[PDB]
């Protein structure tokens, strides 16, 4: 298996 | 609840760094090491079950390292306040004299996660097959942190795990030596 | 040395009864104050500080962002579960336990038996003590679980006693890496 | 900077307690006995000098419970999460035979301020002249507290304090006995 | 037993190089978040967390709110500052100092020379060891102040050695509540 | 002399 990583949003400019 | 898994990151500035981690139960999975770009397990045997692809966490970093940039404007560029580590040299198991065990060097409740960890056999410096762990989360946003120097105990030696951070008046020293 | 300037994010899954009942939460920190963060039993994002306001009504507009990080839940919380469970939640590593007395003393003088148990994962144990078969419950000091960063735990749990000869004491130690309890007793 | 005074007060619920005290840097000045309805000096000297209205604070915590009904039903009914206690038997000076000493139980980092400390001789619990002091506050908004036992050193004996706090899976047992 | 609610309110002055500056912060806590504050620095009052923002824009309102706080820093600081700075802020009671090794052992291996300071107020002071009368810099353990909670403090300061015959060992504090500097010495 | 108390204010409703 492999390990499922979460995206991170930018932020509001 | 029963279990936490956590996957926990950071930017830091002005040292740019950053961290990108899974932990599960208070324990480190494994991390991502931004310089050789590939994922370390914590325990090899980890390794041999499961994958990550250690570029998944240089992006993420990348949108960190931004935003920050962002959010330090934003907060009117309102900087850390230091809070300095809580220290305790510990013992892996029971020590009998002559035969090895290790010393933990837990470093605990501190940021930001910047740290400088030096272990001391009779008042001199040791290299000899020390190691650490990256910066653990806690619930708290503080850090936390593990030293071990495998030895060899007797009743000839006393040792020192000497850390210093910027949220203390001075480098911290906690001992450790056998006792009859 | 200039000022600091820490930004952090965490994703942490919560897991209730085995995986019937997971939690997604999506915390943003910057220094030590969390901003904003993504609750799955609240569906969408809250700013928790006013500097998380901008993002959590920007994120919140994307349909698309929401959409899917209410199913992170299965995508990638229930999932990475699966991934780990053989060595994460289903590891074992079998406690050792020692027992030896503090202070080598005469008999008849207050000792400090202790009860070392170390080396074991996971950290849920129990520790017992017994004297000439009847449990002590009482002068019972103990340092509570200990984690040592390695994927081990250990902990002492000692007992005040005054020992007359032939008192046998046993440290009981029950842990999900075996089937029968663990002893290991202590004569006077 | 160089001092701090600290008029720190508050309530809680379910269990509807209140406190009310000044604190000078660290040190409690004196706290206001909601059921007296009286002001209780830290040390004695304190109160040949200076006064207070103990009434000014049963005002003030009347609020507070209010305040606090307010707030809890904005929060969404988020209750507090416990924080169990960071314990450490001390001595208030170096222990000789004989010679009279006081026992520390110092109860530190815990939230809710809630919790129940018994000295224990020998296993027995122990009241001769024992006493303890209110919760003092921290910048992390947990408390704080400490409980006194004036003992008589001797080989004979040995001590615990015994504390109990939500947060704690068990009754912590700190101990103490003397070394030669 | 139920889930619990906390609300707790501080005011606390912190005085700079006497009364020349004075600030006032005063800090609403819920549970163990702060949600809204006044500061002095600033005159008015700040939501830290969106809890607090309600009061934050109401108290902000009442002006006349807004014009007490401000003069709280010598109606209240000042004036409270002023109501017990003698057996506060000018108190000294002196440092105890003691020398002992731990651990009783025969000359020329390891000891360590606890030099345990007690007793003392303000929380204040400065250990030194000297060995045969040079400083000894290294080696040097504390346990960093601790507060009493009586209105002392209390402290210990260990040296490592490793005591030849003749090796005279002195712990030097000073402390305001003392002139010319405690010592304390102890023979190999 | 006579210690100052600071008084609480309500909350907003
Ligand atoms: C950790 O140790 C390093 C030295 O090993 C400390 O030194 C760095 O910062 C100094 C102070 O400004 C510089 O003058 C040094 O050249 C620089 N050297 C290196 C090797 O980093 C550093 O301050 C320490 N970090 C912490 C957090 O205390
Ligand atoms: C301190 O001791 C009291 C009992 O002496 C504890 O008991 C109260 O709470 C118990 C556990 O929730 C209940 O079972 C009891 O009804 C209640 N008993 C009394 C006499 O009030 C109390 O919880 C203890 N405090 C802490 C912080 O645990
Ligand atoms: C932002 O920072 C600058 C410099 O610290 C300061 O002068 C200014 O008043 C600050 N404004 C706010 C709203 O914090
Ligand atoms: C408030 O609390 C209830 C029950 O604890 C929860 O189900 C509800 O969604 C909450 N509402 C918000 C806006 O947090
Ligand atoms: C939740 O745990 C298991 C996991 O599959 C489920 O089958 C069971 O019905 C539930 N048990 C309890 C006690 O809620
Ligand atoms: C501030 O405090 C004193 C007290 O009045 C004053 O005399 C002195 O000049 C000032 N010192 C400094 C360093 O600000």
């Amino acid at each position: 298996p492999k390990y499922v990583k979460q995206n991170t949003l930018k932020l509001a400019t | 609840e029963e279990h936490v898994i956590i996957q926990a990151e950071f930017y830091l500035n002005p040292d740019q760094s950053g961290e990108f981690m899974f932990d599960f139960d208070g324990d480190e999975i494994f991390h991502v090491d931004m310089a050789k770009k590939e994922t370390v397990w914590r325990l090899e045997e980890f390794g041999r079950f499961a994958s990550f692809e250690a570029q998944g966490a240089l992006a993420n970093i990348a949108v960190d390292k931004a935003n920050l940039e962002i959010m330090t404007k934003r907060s009117n560029y309102t900087p850390i306040t230091n809070v300095p580590p809580e220290v305790t040299v510990l013992t892996n198991s029971p020590v009998e004299l002559r035969e090895p065990n290790v010393l933990i060097c837990f470093i605990d409740k501190f940021t930001p996660p910047v740290v400088n960890v030096t272990w001391l056999r009779n008042g001199k410096p040791v290299t000899t097959g020390v190691s650490e762990t990256v910066f653990l989360p806690r619930e708290d946003h503080l850090f936390r942190k593990f030293h071990y120097l495998p030895f060899l105990p007797s009743t000839e030696d006393v040792y020192d795990c000497r850390v210093e951070h910027w949220g203390l008046d001075e480098p911290l020293l906690k001992h450790w030596e056998f006792d009859a | 040395t200039r000022p600091r300037f820490l930004w952090q994010l965490k994703f942490e899954c919560h897991f209730f009864n085995g995986t019937e009942r997971v939690r997604l939460l999506e915390r943003c920190i910057y220094n030590q104050e969390e901003s904003v963060r993504f609750d799955s039993d609240v569906g969408e994002y809250r700013a928790v500080t006013e500097l998380g306001r901008p993002d959590a009504e920007y994120w919140n507009s994307q349909k698309d962002l929401l959409e899917q990080r209410r199913a992170a839940v299965d995508t990638y919380c229930r999932h990475n579960y699966g991934v780990g469970e053989s060595f994460t939640v289903q590891r074992r590593v079998e406690p050792k336990v020692t027992v030896y007395p503090s202070k080598t003393q005469p008999l008849q003088h207050h000792n400090l038996l202790v009860c070392s148990v170390s080396g074991f994962y996971p950290g849920s144990i129990e520790v017992r003590w017994f004297r000439n078969g009847q449990e002590e419950k009482a002068g019972v000091v103990s340092t509570g679980l200990i984690q040592n960063g390695d994927w081990t735990f250990q902990t002492l749990v000692m007992l005040e006693t005054v020992p007359r000869s032939g008192e046998v004491y046993t440290c009981q130690v029950e842990h999900p890496s075996v089937t029968s309890p663990l002893t290991v007793e202590w004569r006077a």
